[PDB]
C-alpha cells in the first residue's frame, strides 16, 4: 500500500577531494519476498550519475525518460549535460507530475567538467532540490544512512578513503533494514576515471 | 490463474502454468492454457484478474504480430519485454489498470541465449534465471536457490520443475489442476504433453 | 472519555533568584463564546505554593476542592501543621501528578494542564508541570497552551538555562511575565485583558495580585493599514 | 476522542565494557513541535548498581521506573537485603511490562550495570517486555540513526582485516571507558544534527564496581 | 519553517531559518527559503517545500516577461495578485505560505499569502511552524520608524526565536534587505549560530577494510 | 521469523533463525528463539516476541511443577497442551504465537507438536513456522527422507533456515541448531549467515541467483 | 468576525472589527474587512478570507468594466454581481457579504448576501460570528433616519458588544462613511470602545 | 429555550419562555420551565427535558431530607447538589441549569451550572439556545439593585428578544419572584411582550 | 477443516472428513482426523474455527464419558445429539461462541437403527439420511438426492461416498487432501484405511 516501500532499496552519495561517490544496494523485493539480487539503482548520462530509490517501475521509467531527454539535449546543445543543469531537469520533470507523482527518491552525483567541482544533490518525490556539500541519502534505510553518514563522514577524503567511508555507511545502514541490501555497488568518480566496485555483504 | 513459473537453463526457457480456472466454489475448467505465443521464439504466460489477463495477452500478441509483418523480422526477447513493460507502466496510471502479471520466455537468435523476464502489473521488469508470480514464489524461489545450476540441460530443467510442482501440490491450499509446460529454444516453442 | 466545555487558556511562569512567578488570565471560555469574566485560575495552597490551572473549568473546580481537602487532612493530628509538617509544593505536585496519571490510565482524564509554583522549606524554587496525560516536566520557565508557544520564547530570553536564575531579579522577571501576558492578549483569541499574578519569594513570602490589566498596547499603526493588497483608500 | 498516549521524544544509548557500562540519554523533552524542557533527566540510578531508562511516552516511562525502583526496595525487604543482580532485574522488568500487555507502557527500556562476574551488562526491552542482553543498544526516536553506527564501531560489523581478501573479520574486543564515551558523544551530536526531537543536553551514567558516576555535555539547542 | 518580514524607514527586510524536514528528520540543514521574484522583489516561503519553490519561480518568470513587455520595473502588488490568483485556483492543494516584499516605483511593500489564496498587509509578519515564537518577539520589540539596522536586528531576532524554540526550525538565519533607491542585498547565512562542534574521533578506515567482489572501469566517453 | 523441526530415523532436528523485527526495522540479529525447558524438551518461538518469551518461560515453570508433583518428567503431549489451553483462554485478545514443542519421552518416543495462538494443536513429523515457513518448506520437503543420517539431517535443517534467511526479508541473522535423541537435546552451534551463506555457496555451488 | 452596515439620514455607514483567526490563533489583529468595489460602493466580508477576497476582486473588476461602458452602477447592481458569484458557486464558497453604497437618487442602501447566495435589502444588516450576540441589542436600538453621530454611536456600541462576547472578533473598530460629501474612514481603538 | 435569573434590591426573579420542541415541532407551547426544589429555591431548566426533570426531582428529594435534619438549606447548598449530579454524570447528561433562591441572611443569589457541571455565582445569568441573542442587550441594560418593577421589565424585554430571534423559544413568559414577602408567579402573553 | 459428510444406510452411519489443516498459504498437515468418539456407538465429526473445533469436540467427549461412568450405561444417539445441541444453543449467545459445526453418527442399540444428526454452530439440529457442512453440501446433497436409496448396504454406502469425494475433488477449489472414513454400526466404530 505505501508505494515507497513495496520494493525496497537505498542510494547514498558523498563528496571528497576532487571526487564523488554514489552507491546503492541491489535488492528488489515484493514486500517480504526478495525477488532479484541484481537490481541496480544507479544510471549515468555521459558523466552525470543518477541514483533512484523507491517504486521500481518508476525507477525504470525515470531512467528511460532521463536517457531520452539527455540524448535530445546533447543533439541540440552539442555537449554533455552538466550535473547542475541535469539537477534542474530532474526537478522540473518531477514537479510536472505534482498531483500524480513518481514515487521515487532520486540522487544526482557528478563532477562539473568546466569547473572541476564535485556536485551532489537529492530530491523529494515532487522535485524539491536538496543540494549538499557532504552527502545525500535516500530509500527505505534513509534514517540509518543519515546516522552513518553524519558520524562517519569528514571533508576532503581521498578517492580510496571515500570508498571505504561510503561503503561502510551503506553496508551498516542496509543491515538494519529488512527491505535493503542483498548486494551493493559503489562508484568512485574522478575528473576522468570512474571505478565501479561490487561489495561483499551479508545475504539475509 | 495463480501459478506461473519460469526457468532458464543452458539453451532454453521453460514455462509452467496451472490449468485451473475457478470462480467462487467451482472449478470451471481444468485444461486452461495461460499463455500466448508473441512470436516464433517468444512465449508469454500470464496470471491475475479475470478477463484482464487474456485481453492483455492477446493485445500484446496482436501488436507483436503486427510489428513482425511490417518489418518482416522478429523482435528480440529484450525488445518485446521492454514493449510489454511500457504498456503495463502506462496501464498502472490509467482509469482502470490491467491487473495482470506476466513471464516472458524467449530465445534470442542473434545472441544464441535463452532469456526469462518477470514483469508485474506495475511494469516492474527483471531478467532472471528462474521466476514466479503469486504465492508460488514463496516456495519455488528458495527451492530453486538450492537445486538450480546455470549449465543445466532442458531435461534437467524439466526435473527441477517436477520438484517445484511437487512442492506446490504438497503445500499450496488450492487445487491448481497441474501445469502445462512449454519449452522455448533455438527451434521455437513446443509443448510437453505428459507432465 | 470526555470533552472540555468551559475552559481557561494559558498559565505562564518562571523562576527568578529568590522565588517563582506565575500568572493566568480571568476568563472562562465556552468554545468561542467568552462566557465568564471573573474566574480565578491561580489557587494558593498555604503560604508557599500556587497551583495554576488551564483546561476544563469543572475539573479545575474539582481540583480546588481536592487541594482544600488536602490542607484539612494534613492538619489532622499534626501539631506541626503550620511549621515543619506544612505542605510543601513538591508534596502538592506529586499528589496531583499521581491523580492525573491514574485518571488518564482509567481513560477518564481531568482535562487540564497544571503548573505548581512555590518555594520549598529549604528556600529552593519549585516549578513543575503536569497535564491530562500525567506527563510531567520542569524547566526554568513553564507555560501551558498558547503560553508554551509565545510566552516560553520570551521568558527564555531572560532565563535560558539554570545559571541565569541567580542573575534574575523579581523586577526583571515580573516585567517579562507582564509583557508575555500582553503578547498573549494580542494573539490568543481565547485570552482576556484581566489577569492574576502571584509571586512566591523565599524572603517576602506569597504576594497574590488580583485585577491586573494588560496596558501599554500598540494599536496606532492600525490606522495606516488599508485593504488586503491593492486598495489605497 | 481521548488519546491516552503522547510522544516526548529524546533518545537513549547503552554500551557495555569489560568492567563497566554506560547508559546515556539526551535531556530534551518535547511534545509536537514544542520544547517542554532542555534539562529533564530520563536516566536513573535505581540502586544495586543498576541504571535504567524508559524512553518514549514520559508519563509511562516515569511510572515504570518508579515501579522498578519500588521493586528493588521490596526485594531487599523480602530477601534479607540481597543484591538484585542485573539478570534478575531484567526478568522482573519483563513482568512489569508484560502485565500491561493489552494496555502497554509506550517505552523502549534499557538497563545497564554489571553481571555476577563483574562484566559490563546492557539489557534492552520492547514495550511489552521482550528482552535480550547485548554489548550494545540505542533506543527512542533516533535509535534508527545511532544503532547501525554502534554495530559498526562497537561490534566491528562489516569491517575486515585489510589485505585478507575479506576472509578475516576485524576481531571483537572490549573498549575502554574513554573510547566508549567518544562513541556516545559522537552518536548524540550526529543524532542531534538530523533528528528534531534530539538536542540540548547529554547526560551519561557510568557504572563500575565502585558505583555510579555522571557526566554532562551540551548539545545543540535548535 | 520560521519566516518573517519587517518594514522600516526606507524599505523592507525579510528573513528565514534554513531547516528542511521530512517527518522528524532534518532533510537539509542549510536550504534557501528566500526567493528572488525580480531583482527588488523577494519572497520568503514556508509550507510544502517544492510548492513554495515552484510557485515562486513560475510567477518570477511571468513577472520578468511582464516587465519586458511593459518596459517598467515590476511591482510587488503584481507578484501578489498573480500569486494569490494562482494559489486560489488550486484550492490550497499547492501548499505555499509566502511573505512577499520589495521596492518598486510605487514605494516599499510587505504582504503575506496563505495557500488558499488570501492576503494580508502589515508592518511586521511571520509564517510557518515557528511563526508564534517569532511573532512573540515582533510584538515585543517592533515600533513605528525603525532604521535599517534596527529592522535587521528585529527580523533576525524573530527568526532566532523560531530556531531555538520551534523543532520545525533550525540552523542559520538568512536575510534580504530591500531599500528604496538601492540594490536589494541578499545576506545568505547572515547568522550561523549552530556550527557542529568538533567530532571526538576520526572514523576514517584502514584501506582494505571493505570486502570487494569485483572491479571494473566504467566508460563515460564516446 | 523462520523456525523448523522434523522427525527422522535419528530423532528430531530443530532449527531457527535469530532475527527480530519492528516492521521493516531490524530490531535484532542475535535473538534466541529456542527455549530449553528441560534436558528432553525444547520449545520454538515465532510471532510476538514478548508473547513467545513470556508464555514459553511460563510453560517451563508449569513443566517443572509437574515433575515436582508427579515425580516424573512431563509428556510432550501434556506440555504442549498446557500451552494450547493457555492461549485458547486468550483467543481473540490478540496474542501472536507459532510454536513447536519438541522432545523425547519413553512413553511417546520423539514427538513434535505444533501449537499456535488460534488454539490449533497438531502432532506431526515436519513443520516450518513463521514468516519464512514457505521458504524453509521448499528446501526441507524437497530433500527430506526418513533415513537421513544425523549429519545430513542437521545440514538440511541448517540449509533450510539459510534458504529462508536469504529470501524472507523478515528472517536472518544466524542459525541455531539442535538435535534431540533418547538421551536429550544436544546443541549444534550458532551459525552466522554472514559467513554461512558464502561458505554454502562455494562448497555446494548453489545460490546462482547471487552475484558471486 | 463582526460586521454591519447601517443606512441613515445622509447615506450609509459600514463597520467591522479587525480580527482574523486560524483556530484560536489571531493571524492578523489589524485586518481591514471594509473593501471598496467602487468609489461609493463598499462591502464587509465574512467567512473564508480567500473566498471573499477572490469574490470582491472579481466584483471590482466587473464594476470597473460596467463603469467604462455604462456609467456609475447602482448599489443594487453591485449586490446582484456579488449574488451571481455566490449563488452559482454556492458549493465551493464560504462567503457572507454585506453590500453598502450611496447613489444620489437612491441615498444609502444595504443588501445582505448570506451563505446560500440569496439577497436581502434592509435598513441595516449584521453578519459574522459575533453578530449572533447583538441581534437583541441592535433590534432594540436601531431607528430609521438617525444622524451621522448617532449612527456612528450605534455601530460603535453594537460592535463593542459583539467583540466583548465573540472570541473570533476583536482589535480595532473600522468604519466607512458614505454620503454625498465623499468617503470618510473612521477607526476606534480598544481603550475607547471597551469601556462603553 | 430561553431562561434567566436576576438578583435585585429585594431578592431575585427567575424567568423563562414556555416552548419545548422536538426538532421543528412544538411539543408543548405552555411549558413550565421554572421549577421549585424548595420553598424559596427555584431553578430554570434547559437542555434535555428528561435529564433536567430527573435531576430537579433528585435535588428536591435531597433538599427535603436536608430540611428534615438540618433546617432550611442555603441557596449555595442547593447549587452544590445540582452540581454534584451534573459533574459526576457529565457523560450522560445534557443539562444547563440556573439555580436561584432567597435567604434572609444572604438576600437573592444566582448560580449557573453549564454543561460540564462547573458552578458560577453571578449577579444575573442567562442560558438556553435563545440566550446567545441577548448577551449584548443584557450586558448593556443590567444594573445592580434594581427594583422589582425594573427587574420584571429587564427580564420581560430580554426574553422578548430571545423569543423574537430564537425559533426554539416562544409562547408565554413566566416569572417567579423570590423575596421576604413570599413567592409570586407572573405570566405575560404574546400580545403584550411581542410589541415592546 | 472444511469437508465433513455423513450418510446413514440400512444398518450403519458413515462419516467422511477431510484430512487437510491449512493456515495461510501452507497445508500444515494432511492426515488430520476431524473426529472424536463420544461413546462406543457414537461418533462426532466437526469443522469450523481453528482451536474452537477440537476444544468443543473434546469438551463434549469428556461430558459423555463422565455420564457413561456415572450411570454405567450408554446414552442414545438422540439423547447425545440433544445434549450437544443445547451446548451450542447456549454458546451462540455467550461472550465468545463456539464456531463449530458437527455431524453426529450413532447406532442406537435399543432401536437397532443407525442415526445421523446434523447440527450447526447456532444449535440448529436436524436428523437426516445424509448430511454435510460447509461448501461440500452445495455438491453432495443433489448428488445424494439422485443416487441415495434408503435400504443400501454399508458397502453401497461407501461407493456412494466415493462418488461424493470424486465430485468434490473435481469441482472444489481447495485441495482437502482426501478423507478419513469411519463406520458406526451395532459392533461400534471402525476406520476404513484405504480410501
Ligand atoms: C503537506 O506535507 C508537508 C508539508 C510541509 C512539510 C515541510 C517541508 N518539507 C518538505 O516539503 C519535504 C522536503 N518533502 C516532503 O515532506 C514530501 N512531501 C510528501 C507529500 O507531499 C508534500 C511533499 C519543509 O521542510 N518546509 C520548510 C520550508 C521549505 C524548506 C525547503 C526550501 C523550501 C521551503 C518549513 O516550512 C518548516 C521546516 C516546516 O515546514 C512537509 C510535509
Ligand atoms: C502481535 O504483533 C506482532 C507480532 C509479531 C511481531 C514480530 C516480532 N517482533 C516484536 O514482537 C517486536 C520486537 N516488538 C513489537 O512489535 C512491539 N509490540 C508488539 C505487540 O504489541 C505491542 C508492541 C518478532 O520479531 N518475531 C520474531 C520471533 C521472536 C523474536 C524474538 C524472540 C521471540 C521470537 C519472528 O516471528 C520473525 C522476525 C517475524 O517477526 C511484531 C508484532
Ligand atoms: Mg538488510
Ligand atoms: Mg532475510
Ligand atoms: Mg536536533
Ligand atoms: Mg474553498
Ligand atoms: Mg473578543
Amino acid at each position: 500500500s505505501d508505494p515507497s516501500s513495496i520494493n525496497g532499496g537505498i542510494v547514498v552519495a558523498m563528496t571528497g577531494k576532487d571526487c564523488v561517490a554514489i552507491a546503492c544496494d541491489l535488492r528488489l523485493g515484493s514486500q517480504s519476498l526478495g525477488v532479484s539480487n541484481k537490481f541496480e539503482k544507479i544510471f549515468h548520462y555521459g558523466h552525470v550519475f543518477l541514483g533512484i530509490t523507491g517504486l521500481a517501475t518508476d525507477v525504470t521509467t525515470l531512467n528511460e525518460m532521463f536517457r531520452y531527454k539527455t540524448n535530445l539535449y546533447k543533439l541540440k546543445e552539442e555537449r554533455a549535460i552538466e550535473p547542475e543543469t541535469f539537477t534542474q531537469l530532474v526537478s522540473s520533470s518531477l514537479y510536472e507530475r505534482r498531483f500524480g507523482p513518481y514515487f521515487v527518491g532520486p540522487v544526482v552525483a557528478g563532477i562539473n567538467s568546466k569547473s572541476g567541482k564535485p556536485f551532489i544533490a537529492g530530491f523529494d518525490l515532487i522535485g524539491c532540490i536538496d543540494e549538499a556539500k557532504d552527502f545525500i541519502v535516500s530509500g527505505t534505510a534513509s534514517d540509518q544512512l543519515f546516522g552513518m553518514c553524519e558520524s562517519l563522514y569528514e571533508p576532503n577524503l581521498e578517492p580510496e578513503d571515500l570508498f571505504e567511508t561510503i561503503s561502510q555507511a551503506l553496508l551498516n545502514a542496509a543491515d538494519r533494514d529488512a527491505l535493503s541490501g542483498w548486494g551493493a555497488v559503489v562508484y568512485i568518480i574522478k575528473k576522468d576515471e570512474v571505478v565501479k566496485r561490487y561489495l561483499k555483504m551479508r545475504q539475509d | 490463474m495463480d501459478i506461473i513459473l519460469g526457468i532458464r537453463v543452458q539453451d532454453s526457457v521453460i514455462l509452467a502454468s496451472s490449468k485451473a480456472v475457478t470462480r467462487g466454489i467451482s472449478v470451471l475448467k481444468d485444461s486452461d492454457d495461460k499463455t500466448r505465443q508473441l512470436s516464433p521464439h517468444t512465449l508469454m504466460s500470464f496470471a491475475g484478474e479475470a478477463g484482464d489477463t487474456v485481453q492483455f495477452a492477446e493485445y500484446i500478441q496482436a501488436n507483436i504480430q503486427l510489428y513482425s509483418i511490417r518489418e518482416d523480422y522478429e523482435l528480440s526477447p529484450q525488445a518485446v519485454s521492454s514493449f510489454v513493460r511500457q504498456e503495463l507502466a502506462k496501464s498502472i496510471r490509467s482509469r482502470r489498470p490491467y491487473q495482470v502479471n506476466v513471464l516472458i520466455g524467449g530465445y534470442d537468435k542473434k545472441k544464441n541465449k535463452p532469456e526469462l523476464y518477470q514483469i508485474d502489473y506495475l511494469g516492474t521488469k527483471v531478467e532472471l534465471p528462474y521466476g514466479a508470480h503469486g504465492y508460488s514464489g514463496f516456495y519455488t524461489f528458495s527451492l530453486l536457490d538450492h537445486h538450480y545450476r546455470p549449465d543445466m540441460t532442458t531435461e534437467e530443467g524439466l526435473d527441477l520443475l517436477k520438484l517445484c510442482v511437487q512442492e506446490l501440490e504438497k503445500r499450496m491450499p488450492m487445487d491448481f489442476k497441474g501445469v502445462i509446460v512449454k519449452i522455448v529454444d533455438k527451434d521455437g516453442i513446443r509443448q510437453v504433453d505428459d507432465f | 472519555t470526555q470533552q472540555p466545555i468551559v475552559t481557561g487558556t494559558s498559565v505562564i511562569s518562571m523562576k527568578y533568584d529568590n522565588g517563582v512567578i506565575i500568572a493566568a488570565d480571568n476568563l472562562g471560555s465556552y468554545g468561542s463564546l467568552l462566557r465568564f469574566n471573573g474566574v480565578e485560575r491561580l489557587i494558593p495552597v498555604g503560604d508557599n505554593t500556587v497551583v495554576g490551572i488551564s483546561g476544563d473549568i469543572s475539573d479545575m473546580q474539582h481540583i480546588e476542592r481536592l487541594l482544600k481537602d488536602l490542607v484539612t487532612e494534613n492538619a489532622y493530628d499534626n501539631p506541626l501543621a503550620d511549621a515543619e509538617e506544612a505542605l510543601e509544593p513538591s508534596y502538592i505536585f506529586e499528589y496531583l501528578a499521581t491523580v492525573m496519571y491514574q485518571r488518564r490510565s482509567k481513560m477518564n482524564p481531568l482535562w487540564n494542564a497544571i503548573i505548581v509554583a512555590g518555594v520549598q522549606s529549604n528556600g529552593d524554587q519549585f516549578l513543575r508541570y503536569v497535564n491530562l496525560l500525567g506527563v510531567t516536566y520542569s524547566s526554568p520557565t513553564l507555560a501551558t497552551g498558547f503560553g508554551a508557544h509565545m510566552a516560553n520564547p520570551l521568558l527564555r530570553k531572560v532565563v535560558d538555562r539554570e545559571s541565569d536564575i541567580p542573575k534574575t531579579t523579581v523586577q526583571v522577571a515580573e516585567e517579562a511575565i507582564v509583557n508575555a501576558m500582553r503578547v498573549l492578549y494580542y494573539r490568543d483569541a481565547r485570552s482576556s485583558r484581566n489577569f492574576s499574578l502571584a509571586i512566591i519569594d523565599k524572603n517576602t513570602g506569597l504576594t497574590f495580585k488580583k485585577n491586573l490589566q494588560v496596558e501599554n498596547m500598540k494599536w496606532d499603526f492600525a490606522k495606516d493599514i488599508k485593504g488586503y493588497g491593492t486598495q489605497k483608500i | 476522542q481521548f488519546n491516552p498516549y503522547g510522544d516526548n521524544g529524546g533518545t537513549i544509548l547503552g554500551i557495555a565494557g569489560e568492567d563497566f557500562a554506560v547508559l546515556a540519554g539526551d535531556t530534551r523533552n518535547i511534545t509536537d513541535y514544542s520544547i517542554n524542557s532542555r534539562y529533564e533527566p530520563k536516566v536513573f540510578d535505581c540502586g544495586d548498581n543498576i541504571v535504567m531508562s524508559a524512553n518514549g511516552f514520559a508519563a509511562d516511562g516515569d511510572a515504570l521506573v518508579k515501579r522498578f525502583k519500588n521493586s528493588v526496595k521490596w526485594y531487599h525487604f523480602d530477601h534479607n537485603d540481597k543484591k538484585l543482580s542485573i539478570n534478575s532485574a531484567a526478568r522482573n522488568i519483563q513482568h512489569l511490562l508484560y502485565g500491561k500487555r493489552f494496555f502497554p507502557y509506550y517505552v523502549h527500556t534499557i538497563i545497564a550495570g554489571l553481571d555476577e562476574d563483574g562484566k559490563g551488562a546492557v539489557y534492552s526491552f520492547d514495550p511489552v517486555g521482550s528482552y535480550e542482553r547485548e554489548q550494545c543498544r540505542a533506543g527512542g526516536a533516533a535509535a534508527s540513526l545511532i544503532m547501525p553506527f554502534l554495530d559498526n564501531q562497537v561490534n566491528f560489523k562489516n569491517q575486515y582485516e585489510p589485505g585478507t581478501n575479506g576472509k578475516v573479520k576485524k576481531p571483537l574486543k572490549y573498549l575502554s571507558v574513554e573510547e566508549v564515551i567518544k562513541l556516545v558523544r559522537d552518536s548524540f551530536t550526529s543524532a542531534t544534527e538530523r533528528h528534531i526531537q534530539v538536542g540540548d543536553g547529554l547526560e551519561i551514567l557510568i557504572v563500575t564496581k565502585d558505583g555510579v558516576r555522571k557526566e554532562f555535555y551540551e548539545l545543540k539547542r535548535d | 519553517t520560521t519566516i518573517v518580514g519587517v518594514k522600516f524607514n526606507n524599505g523592507v527586510v525579510i528573513a528565514a531559518d534554513t531547516r528542511s524536514t521530512q517527518g522528524p528528520i532534518v532533510a537539509d540543514k542549510n536550504c534557501a527559503k528566500l526567493h528572488r521574484i525580480s531583482p527588488k522583489i523577494w519572497c520568503a516561503g514556508a509550507g510544502t517545500a517544492a510548492d513554495t519553490e515552484a510557485v515562486t519561480q513560475l510567477i518570477g518568470s511571468n513577472i520578468e516577461l511582464h516587465s519586458l513587455y511593459t518596459s517598467r520595473e515590476p511591482r510587488v502588488v503584481s507578484a501578489l495578485q498573480m500569486l494569490k490568483q494562482h494559489l486560489f485556483k488550486y484550492q490550497g492543494h499547492i501548499g505555499a505560505y509566502l511573505i512577499v516584499a520589495g521596492v518598486d516605483p510605487t514605494g516599499s511593500h510587505l504582504f503575506s499569502i496563505h495557500a488558499h489564496g488570501s492576503t494580508d498587509v502589515g508592518y511586521y509578519l511571520s509564517l510557518g511552524s515557528g511563526s508564534l515564537a517569532a511573532m512573540a518577539v515582533l510584538e515585543s520589540h517592533w515600533k513605528q520608524d525603525l532604521t535599517k539596522e534596527e529592522a535587521i536586528k528585529l527580523a533576525s531576532d524573530a527568526i532566532q526565536a523560531g530556531i531555538w524554540n520551534d523543532l520545525g526550525s533550525g540552523s542559520n538565519v538568512d536575510v534580504c534587505v530591500m531599500e528604496i533607491g538601492k540594490d536589494a542585498e541578499y545576506l545568505r547565512n547572515y547568522l550561523t549560530p549552530n556550527v557542529r562542534e568538533e567530532k571526538q574521533k576520526s572514523y576514517k578506515f584502514p584501506r582494505g577494510t571493505t570486502a570487494v567482489l569485483k572491479e571494473s572501469i566504467v566508460n563515460i566517453c564516446d | 521469523t523462520t523456525t523448523l523441526a522434523f522427525r527422522f530415523q535419528g530423532g528430531i532436528i530443530v532449527a531457527v533463525d535469530s532475527r527480530a523485527t519492528a516492521g521493516n526495522w531490524v530490531a535484532s540479529q542475535t535473538v534466541k528463539k529456542v527455549i530449553e525447558i528441560n534436558p528432553f524438551l525444547l520449545g520454538t518461538m515465532a510471532g510476538g516476541a514478548a508473547d513467545c518469551q513470556f508464555w514459553e518461560t511460563w510453560l517451563g515453570s508449569q513443566c517443572r511443577l509437574h515433575e515436582l508433583r508427579e515425580k516424573e518428567r512431563i509428556s510432550v503431549a501434556a506440555a504442549s497442551k498446557i500451552l494450547s489451553n493457555l492461549v485458547y483462554q486468550y483467543k481473540g485478545a490478540g496474542l501472536s504465537m507459532g510454536t513447536m514443542i519438541c522432545g523425547y519421552t519413553r512413553k511417546e518416543g520423539p514427538t513434535i507438536y505444533y501449537v499456535d495462538s488460534d488454539g490449533t494443536r497438531l502432532k506431526g513429523d515436519i513443520f516450518c513456522v513463521g514468516s519464512g515457513q514457505t521458504f524453509a518448506y521448499g528446501v526441507l520437503d524437497s530433500n527430506y527422507k526418513w533415513d537421513l543420517s544425523v549429519e545430513d539431517a542437521l545440514y538440511l535443517g541448517k540449509r533450510s533456515i539459510l534458504a529462508a534467511a536469504h529470501r524472507d526479508a523478515y528472517s536472518g541473522g544466524s542459525v541455531n541448531l539442535y538435535h534431540v535423541t533418547e538421551d536429550g537435546w544436544i546443541y549444534h552451534g550458532n551459525h552466522d549467515v554472514g559467513e554461512l551463506f558464502w561458505k554454502v555457496k562455494e562448497e555446494e555451488g548453489s545460490f546462482n541467483n547471487v552475484i558471486g | 468576525t463582526s460586521i454591519m452596515a447601517v443606512t441613515f439620514k445622509d447615506g450609509v455607514i459600514l463597520g467591522a472589527d479587525s480580527r482574523t483567526t486560524t483556530g484560536a490563533y489571531i493571524a492578523n489583529r489589524v485586518t481591514d474587512k471594509l473593501t471598496r468595489v467602487h468609489d461609493k460602493i463598499w462591502c464587509c466580508r465574512s467567512g473564508s478570507a480567500a473566498d471573499t477576497q477572490a469574490i470582491a476582486d472579481i466584483v471590482q473588476y466587473h464594476l470597473e468594466l460596467y463603469t467604462s461602458q455604462y456609467g456609475t452602477p447602482s448599489t443594487e447592481t453591485a449586490a446582484s454581481v456579488f449574488k451571481e458569484l455566490c449563488y452559482e458557486n454556492k458549493d465551493n464558497l464560504t462567503a457572507g457579504i454585506i453590500v453598502a453604497g450611496y447613489d444620489d437618487k437612491n441615498k444609502g442602501e444595504v443588501y445582505t448576501i448570506p451563505l446560500g447566495g440569496s439577497v436581502h435589502k434592509l435598513p441595516y444588516a449584521i453578519a459574522g460570528s459575533g453578530s449572533t450576540f447583538i441581534y437583541g441589542y441592535c433590534d432594540k436600538n436601531f431607528r430609521e433616519n438617525m444622524s451621522k453621530e448617532e449612527t456612528v454611536d450605534f455601530i460603535k456600541h453594537s460592535l463593542s458588544q459583539a467583540i466583548k462576547w465573540d472570541g473570533s472578533s476583536g482589535g480595532v473598530i473600522r468604519m466607512v462613511v458614505l454620503t454625498a460629501a465623499g468617503v470618510e474612514r473612521l477607526i476606534f481603538y480598544p481603550d475607547e470602545y471597551e469601556q462603553l
